[PDB]
């Protein structure tokens, strides 16, 4: 059960280098229609520990992105 | 640390939530 974390951490460090607004803006649409976050005065901030089972395979799923040819 | 907060300007996205239906808790 210690490799769920892992699947965070590796996200969040990624996440925070990650400047890909494409996703984003499809990430915080995700998390945003759940709930599971807490919008500041101006900022956005959520936590990968918050994500849901099904909501982490499509989470990490935008990150491996790709291109069908 | 159970948890990883991750921080992104407001800018650099778009949250729907401007005319909204009704809080409610």
């Amino acid at each position: 059960d210690k490799a769920y974390l892992d699947e965070l951490v590796e996200l969040h460090r990624r996440l925070m280098t990650l400047r890909e607004r494409h996703i984003l803006q499809q990430i915080v649409n995700l998390i945003e229609e759940t709930g599971h976050f807490h919008i500041t005065n101006t900022t956005f901030d959520f936590d990968l520990c918050s994500l849901d089972k099904t909501t982490v395979r499509k989470l990490q799923s935008y990150l491996e992105t790709s291109g069908t040819s | 640390t159970n948890k990883l907060p991750v921080s992104i300007p407001l800018a650099s996205v778009v949250l729907p939530s401007r005319a909204e239906r009704a809080r409610s808790t």
